[PDB]
């Protein structure tokens, strides 16, 4: 016998996303379209979309084009419905349903039991740190060959858990230093870091052309990780 | 202009896809094909497209069965557009299933010169259709196949068949294929299975 | 060599969501924490969160904790960052970065090339069929003949279905193709009509039939339902 | 009161998890356990919990190596909480890797009474540590293994070893295991691989 068994109730904050599952049994999963429909408390039915598990093709109600993803996994005979950018009006029971009549496509012949999704402030392994990093100067102009020193200050004692990154215009940041003074791999020896507690410095012993860039400090004590605002080293 | 598409041929792989292929002709500059399908007895309209035989596929939920539907293939290149002749299809007539699977091949007790085959249907098959079958059988040593045909009613839950007229204490290799009654497209043969008759002729 | 290759740029409307991917190669994917960081144009770096692909454990910056979902798929060595409820201030380059120093956890040693997500105003059957039902409620008695009507904004031939919903239950299909009875439906239920005008008739109302009835076109996507008729006890 | 936890034992499966087990004691009423870890030479704190050997696991990124860390198991029931003795650990000393993989077992050309073994490190391997290895070997005949130990510097990229003193023109079955220098937990043995010495005794 055809059964559709959906995941349990969800409570999510406004702004969050939810992903409901729908586990199919008693038939060849890839042979039948799966639809998703919802019903807000005391209101009518609205169609959300369907998927064809045969090839992954989807078709969504335009009222949720930017928001709904429907997926299917052949190995677990399970269909899924994700709805992002949740708002209070998304509070509803969400149903998966199989389209099963050979002569009546786009009808909904077998239904799951439904999954209540409530969207409200009552919904929704963090380090609990609250460390602020500030850097100074915010920018400076210097010449090739100059020794330059940049500072970073933490709002609390973080021992030597400070890293420094260089970011060249257009590029991802590159790690130069961690544990306040260990050089990362492939970092020229003219870069050095020091400090412990709250006050850290990065020293560039002799500024080369490649070095004109923005430098960020970061604490690496525990999550949340935070960065300094950066120091832009510019050409005089 | 592009060549006029011809030799349109469609197959419905039941609850998988409907594929139509055609002869494109000489492709001299980039040609786009659009297969225009009218279906649900003239009431619905789908299309699929492809480019430089050619092939093109439709999927659930834009298939209904039974159905009478039409196909025309339009070809368009730089020089211009041209449409094929219209073609007319009965979906049930071109429905192809996966093979059956035989699980048991042994005789009923006491009854000589006969074997009984039991199989399951293919997992995907239209319950609102009669099935026809061909059972091929050869002995261990035999090179050529023999075949027998039979039909099973949509409501008939008994999926057995008594194969009589056989030799005593011989072992037969067997394979099975099915299709909806009305279809031209047989399933591929099942995997082969073996069994043996009882001794004597009483 | 270690490489992180991210997906291409995205443009999204305010209130949409975006999912960025980060494909890892050149190392054992489950052995290393994957972090996500963003940078708005001309601004600093902001840490969003991390995932441990070994067990799926995540850790989010609480300034985004709600809106961010980081996932990882071992089978493809790919991490994903989803940001929900996009606003214009979310325009930024989004980076994945592997944490790789044995003696320096929580540092970002290998970076992907980054993904620009721009959030702006500048970010399928195509049917446009409305179904209206009448009345929205009625009061009847056991034994009464009841007729409910459904109207389509356009000619939809005979492609209409009717559903019954009891309190607290999933809908059940009664009728499709305007008049075909679904499996295991009592014969007192019948449908008729074609074009724009459809009816469900219950020839003699039984206790179990006090319920809400919905029609639905099944012409082509998108599917729309009537607003329902509640059949209540007089 | 709960029985005082004891027999604390820890293993760091490299870049998978740190697991600490212990003997819980009497099971008189529900017992919630909290493993308090201080790590990073005393500068960071973690914990894990479990209920009713009992077991508790820590994960990246809350693991640094090398490290001196401590563990303390608290057990709580209705009567109240009880702490174990503080235990003191070096993570590198309990670091266990997966096996290496031998990919070549062949003589150096012309070199007698010897086989050269080449392998790759386990997929997860700490590049910052020196490795030690045991190579097990036997003739195809033998019901018994011979073993030799060797070490490789972390900076050393040459992942071969010359097993010498073998019999001429003999097949050997070989297996390799590794660990970080400081660790008392060897990897399982690699898959076995066979090789054969050349003929003769004089080098040619
Ligand atoms: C920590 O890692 C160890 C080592 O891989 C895990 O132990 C394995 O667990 C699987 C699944 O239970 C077993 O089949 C293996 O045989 C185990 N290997 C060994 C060497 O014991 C362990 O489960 C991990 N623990 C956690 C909580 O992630
Ligand atoms: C349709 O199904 C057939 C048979 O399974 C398969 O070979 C073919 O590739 C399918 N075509 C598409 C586009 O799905
Ligand atoms: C479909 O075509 C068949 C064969 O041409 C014809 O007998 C039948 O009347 C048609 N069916 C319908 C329902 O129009
Ligand atoms: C702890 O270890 C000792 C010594 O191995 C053993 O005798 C004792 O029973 C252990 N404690 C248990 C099993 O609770
Ligand atoms: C870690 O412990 C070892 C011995 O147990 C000691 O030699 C070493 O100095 C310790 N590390 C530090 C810096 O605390
Ligand atoms: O070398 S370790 O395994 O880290 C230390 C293990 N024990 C201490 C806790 O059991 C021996 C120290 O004398």
């Amino acid at each position: 016998q055809v059964q559709l068994v959906q995941s349990g109730a969800e409570v999510k904050k406004p702004g969050a996303s939810v992903k409901v599952s729908c586990k199919a049994s008693g038939y060849t999963f890839t042979g039948y379209i799966m639809n998703w429909v919802r019903q807000a408390p005391g209101q009518g039915l609205e169609w959300m979309g369907l998927i064809n598990p045969y090839n992954g093709g989807t078709d969504y109600n335009p009222q949720f084009q930017d928001r709904v993803t429907i997926t299917a996994d052949k190995s677990t005979s399970t269909a899924y419905m994700e709805l992002s950018s949740l708002r209070s009006e998304d509070t509803a029971v969400y149903y998966c349903a199989r389209d099963g009549y050979d002569d009546g496509p786009y009808t909904l012949e077998t239904w799951g039991q439904g999954t209540l999704v409530t969207v409200s402030s009552g919904g929704g392994g963090g380090g609990g740190s609250d460390i602020q990093m500030t850097q100074s100067p915010s920018s400076l102009s210097a010449s090739v060959g100059d020794r330059v020193t940049i500072t970073c200050q933490a709002s609390e004692d973080i021992y030597s858990f400070v890293a420094w990154y260089q970011q060249k215009p257009g590029k991802a940041p590159k790690l130069l230093i961690y544990n306040a003074q260990t050089e990362a791999q492939g970092v020229p020896s003219r870069f050095s870091g020091s400090g412990s507690g709250t006050d850290f410095t990065l020293t560039i012993s002799s500024l080369q052309p490649e070095d004109f860039a923005t430098y960020y400090c970061q604490h690496h004590y525990d999550s949340p990780l935070t960065f300094g605002g950066g120091t832009k080293v510019e050409i005089k | 202009l592009p060549a006029k598409p011809e030799n349109i041929s469609c197959v419905y792989y039941y609850r998988k896809n409907l594929t139509c292929t055609w002869s494109p002709g000489k492709e001299t500059s980039y040609t786009q094909y659009t297969v225009k399908r009218t279906y649900a007895f003239g009431e619905k309209h789908d299309n699929c497209t492809t480019n430089s035989r050619a092939s093109c596929s439709f999927f659930l939920p834009r298939i209904t069965i039974p159905d009478n539907y039409t196909i025309e293939v339009e070809a368009e290149n730089g020089d211009g557009v041209i449409k094929s002749h219209m073609t007319y299809w009965r979906l049930e007539n071109i429905a192809k299933t996966e093979p059956p699977k035989i699980f048991r091949v042994k005789p009923v007790l006491g009854i000589k010169r006969m074997i009984q085959i039991e199989w399951i249907k293919p997992e995907l098959a239209p319950v609102s259709s009669d099935l026809k079958y061909t059972l091929r059988f050869r002995t261990v040593n035999s090179t050529s196949w023999m075949e027998v045909n039979f039909a099973k009613n949509r409501k008939d839950k008994n999926q057995t068949y008594n194969l009589t007229g056989l030799q005593p204490f011989t072992e037969y290799v067997i394979a099975l294929r099915c299709a909806v009654k009305e279809s031209k497209f047989w399933s591929d043969w099942s995997q082969e299975k073996m069994g043996m008759t009882e001794e004597g002729t009483s």
